[PDB]
């Protein structure tokens, strides 16, 4: 049934069900909930641990990214979703200061599809942050031929897109995106980008970026997942699987 | 249901320390939050002086960082401000408040003292 | 460090009016802001925390708003107890700073019942 981000089952750890535990997907806009009430039902030693961490809304993301265990990261993500709602949903308001980071990553790195016809709608959308309304409508034919049949030329732009998205969804989202880059399974990105589109409908540039990510994900190519040989630094195991509840 | 009060001398003329005692009634400083001293200068200008945490961590405004000291007594459940090398600029109304850490209650200044006006020269 | 500026130092308005007080920030605070009321006798009590949220016990007339570097406090209908100096605070990062303060005063008019 529904996933519980406080205690997550071993079968449930996948990019999709983890994607369901992201902070913005919790649909909490307002009225922050204090940490002791968030963790209220959980082991006592765990509660004392979280109090000893002295989480704040600013650095909770750093705690998520530094942790080595995915269940704990999801827990901190849920604590962020209940504790810091304005921070979580700020990115969706157009030209809010949360957008500056992924916009800057867009300007800093140019797609390989943009070295041919730099005036393509998307290339202007990442370059100048203008004409972002519909990126996948304009020149889609040309991009469709460019990306189709080429694994490498597609993986390059996909990776850069994955970095910008790392800056769009901090915390859990970031780590999931990292998983993509390492596992080279790029279709799982749907679960991240899909949920991002309905919240972002007000933001024009974000909506355009997400529509294009939808487009380049729909490219016609066959790429092989490369799960890690170590089996470590992956979601399944090892090692510890904390369950708070 | 807690309340705080500041107990302090009326004035000290310059080159001396000014010390105040914030007594916290109805709460345990050990248990949680951050305990702060905040002075309002004449003309209604507010300045955050510094705080001591529930665990004893100290953070001071870098403007005052040299001469300011904030201690606490867990026994009588008090915490003390000492601002040394006072000048005529330090004349002001000094409060002591509680900044909540995000654990038991959100981040803000919750309970405030009535304030004690201490003067220089 | 982070300088908070209240554009209006002092303001007068009649009772029952709708008063708005503006708080500007030197840089982006990312929504971390508080609103305090210092009455004439000197008692200071928290009005608004986290920029939207209203503290427990604060009357329904007060509403916070704003985002980014710009923030607003709104008293919907002005009652005589609200006459006081108001302050805004950024907890973004230390050292914490306060606004210059805004003192409220009465116009106020004459009673003609
Ligand atoms: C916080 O809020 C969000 C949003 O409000 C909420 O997420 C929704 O949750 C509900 C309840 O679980 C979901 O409703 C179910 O949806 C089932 C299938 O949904 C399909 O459509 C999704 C949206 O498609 C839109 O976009 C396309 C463009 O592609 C557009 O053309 C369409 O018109 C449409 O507007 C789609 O995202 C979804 O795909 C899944 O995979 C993506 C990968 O990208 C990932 O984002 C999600 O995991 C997503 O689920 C899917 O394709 C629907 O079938 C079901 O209704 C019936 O289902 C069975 C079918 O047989 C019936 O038997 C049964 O009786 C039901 O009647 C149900 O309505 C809704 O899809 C979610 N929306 C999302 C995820 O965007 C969160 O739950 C809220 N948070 C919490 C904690 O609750
Ligand atoms: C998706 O791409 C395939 C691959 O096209 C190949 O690349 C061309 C440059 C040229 O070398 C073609 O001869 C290649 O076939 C498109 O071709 C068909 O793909 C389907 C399965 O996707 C397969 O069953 C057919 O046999 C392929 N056709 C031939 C002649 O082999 C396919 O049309 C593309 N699908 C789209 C664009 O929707």
């Amino acid at each position: 049934t529904s996933i519980n981000c406080k205690n997550i089952q071993s079968t449930q750890l996948t990019i999709e069900h983890l994607s369901k535990c992201m902070a913005f997907y919790q649909n909490k806009t307002s009225s922050p909930v204090v940490i002791n009430e968030i963790i209220s039902d959980a082991s006592v030693d765990e509660q004392e641990l979280i109090k000893s961490l002295n989480l704040n809304c600013n650095v909770i993301d750093r705690f998520i990214s530094e942790s080595s265990v995915i269940e704990t990261q999801v827990y901190y993500e849920y604590i962020k979703s209940q504790l810091c709602p304005l921070q979580v949903h700020d990115i969706f308001t157009i030209n809010s200061a949360s957008n500056i980071q992924w916009k800057a990553l867009a300007r800093s790195f140019t797609l390989g599809v943009c070295n041919t016809n730099p005036h393509k709608h998307i290339c202007r959308c990442l370059e100048s942050m203008q004409m972002c309304t519909s990126t996948k409508t304009d020149h889609a034919r040309e991009m469709s031929i460019y990306y189709d049949g080429h694994p490498d030329r597609f993986e390059h732009d996909m990776k850069i897109i994955l970095n910008i998205m790392r800056y769009i969804v901090p915390g859990l989202g970031r780590v999931l995106l990292d998983q993509i880059k390492q596992t080279k399974d790029y279709q799982a990105l749907r679960h991240i980008q899909g949920k991002l589109s309905p919240k972002s409908q007000s933001n024009l540039q974000l909506k355009g970026f997400l529509e294009f990510v939808d487009f380049i994900l729909g490219a016609n190519v066959t790429i092989e997942k490369t799960p890690q040989t170590l089996t470590t630094l992956s979601l399944i195991g090892g090692w510890s699987h904390p369950q708070f509840e | 249901q807690m309340q705080l009060q500041e107990s302090g001398p009326g004035l000290v003329k310059p080159s001396q320390s000014l010390s105040l005692t914030c007594t916290v009634t109805g709460y345990s400083i050990t248990s949680d939050s951050a305990w702060n001293w905040i002075r309002q200068f004449p003309g209604n200008k507010l300045e955050w002086m510094g705080y001591i945490s529930y665990s004893g961590s100290t953070s001071y405004n870098p403007s005052l960082k040299s001469r300011i000291s904030i201690t606490r007594d867990t026994s009588k459940n008090q915490f003390f401000l000492q601002l040394n090398s006072v000048t005529t600029e330090d004349t002001a109304t000094y409060y002591c408040t509680r900044w909540g850490d995000g654990y038991y209650l959100y981040w803000y200044f919750d309970v405030w003292g009535a304030g004690t006006t201490v003067t220089v020269s | 460090d982070i300088q908070m500026t209240q554009t209006t130092s002092s303001l007068s308005a009649s009772l029952g009016d709708r008063v708005t007080i503006s708080c500007s920030a030197s840089q982006g605070i990312s929504y971390y802001l508080n609103w305090y009321q210092q009455k004439p006798d000197g008692t200071v009590k928290l009005l608004i925390y986290y920029t939207s949220s209203l503290h427990s016990g604060v009357p329904s007339r007060f509403s916070g708003s704003g985002s980014g570097t710009d923030y607003s406090l709104t008293i919907s209908n002005l009652e005589p107890e609200d006459i006081a100096t108001y302050y805004c605070q950024q907890y973004s990062k230390l050292p914490w700073t306060f606004g210059g303060g805004t003192k409220l005063e009465i116009k106020g008019g004459w009673s003609h019942p």
